[PDB]
DNA sequence: ACGAATTAAGCAATTCGTAATCATGGTCATAGCT
DNA sequence: AGCTATGACCATGATTACGAATTGC
């Protein structure tokens, strides 16, 4: 799906490379290089705090795949 | 390296393999399972202690590899070495049950199985090599 | 040579990240008489010493040349 | 603290064990009174 | 000769910091 050698699945980076590289090309355009950056550490997901006593009736609800949302 | 040098912005995939996958192709892909070559082995050695990969010292008494285009199974077995000689390996007392002295292989499996024993680790690992020429897993 | 106190501790790495993030690689870069510039990150002391390298000019900070001399 | 050439999904969270350190109960020893 | 108040100890209990193994969105 992605046009890579097989392998490369063992990697999401190259694969994600790869297929956006495929989109882009298709519509003409061209990729930057690689860059350079550093390793940092950003905040991330949250979780409440709950009060750990026994919940009779709990309702549960999520968004289907908050990330890509 | 030369534009790395001068420090513009060298724009374009660095890596040509998926490039000229791109070029090659370009529509999408229409593949196939069974023209694809997928090959599973595993190996059993006999020894005082634990093998290493890294030094190999001991001799290689078991071999099987299942290939899919001919969803074959090839069996190597070693008659003698210095851990011990031993007879040949039948096919009808493995699909036997345990208590007749079997191994309760399933008799299906027994049909795809493909057996050449060997005295010497040496013939056998010759014929491991050109089978692996003959046969190339994708 | 270009110093100051402290300079390779936050007025370098400052000035760096501002002007890659509102201007541009491209701007970032004129500052090197080569146009060469380049970030290392030095996880000692805490780390977080994203040590900026031009390539023409010398940083010389004033902070360690005191401490060492 | 300059090695210098280079490379491959992320963060938040609990729980336990270990090592360090301070407070202390059960019991033993001292002893003192009867 | 024995009960009992108290110091030492020996281990026991408790709290803190850190490494590690494992989930789960
Ligand atoms: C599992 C997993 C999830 N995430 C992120 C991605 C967004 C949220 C929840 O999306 P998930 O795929 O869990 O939700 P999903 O199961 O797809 O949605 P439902 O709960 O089934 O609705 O968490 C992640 O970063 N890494 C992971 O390994």
């Amino acid at each position: 799906y992605a046009k890579m050698p097989f392998s490369g699945v063992m990697s999401p980076i190259k694969t994600w490379d790869a297929i956006i590289f495929n989109s882009l090309k298709g519509e003409h355009k061209v990729i930057p290089q690689q860059g350079s950056h550093v390793k940092q550490s950003f905040p991330g997901a949250f979780v409440f705090e709950p009060k750990p006593i026994a919940r009779r009736y709990i309702m549960s609800f999520d968004l289907t795949s908050l990330y890509p949302s | 390296k030369r534009m790395e040098d001068i420090g513009l912005e060298a724009l374009g995939m660095n890596d040509f393999k998926l490039a000229y996958i791109s070029d090659t192709y370009g529509s999408e892909i229409v593949y196939d399972r069974k023209f694809v070559r997928v090959a599973n082995c595993d190996i059993e050695v006999t020894g005082d202690k634990f093998p290493d990969p890294m030094k190999a010292e001991y001799e290689i008494d078991a071999i099987t590899h299942y290939d899919s285009i001919d969803d074959r199974f090839y069996v190597f077995d070693l008659l003698n070495s210095m851990y011990g000689s031993v007879s040949k390996w039948d096919a009808k007392l493995a699909a036997k049950l345990d208590c007749e002295g079997g191994d309760e292989v399933p008799q299906e499996i027994l049909d795809r199985v493909i057996y050449m024993p060997f005295d010497n680790e040496r013939d056998m690992l010759m014929e491991y090599i050109n089978l692996w020429e003959q046969k190339r897993p994708a | 040579i270009f110093t100051g106190w402290n300079i390779e501790g936050f007025a370098v790495p400052y000035i760096m990240n501002r002007v890659k993030m509102i201007l541009g690689e491209r701007s970032m870069k004129r500052f090197s008489p080569i146009g060469r510039v380049k970030s290392k990150l030095i996880q000692n002391m805490y780390g977080s010493k994203e040590i900026y390298s031009i390539d023409g000019v010398s940083i010389l900070d004033y902070l360690d040349l005191y401490k060492k001399f």
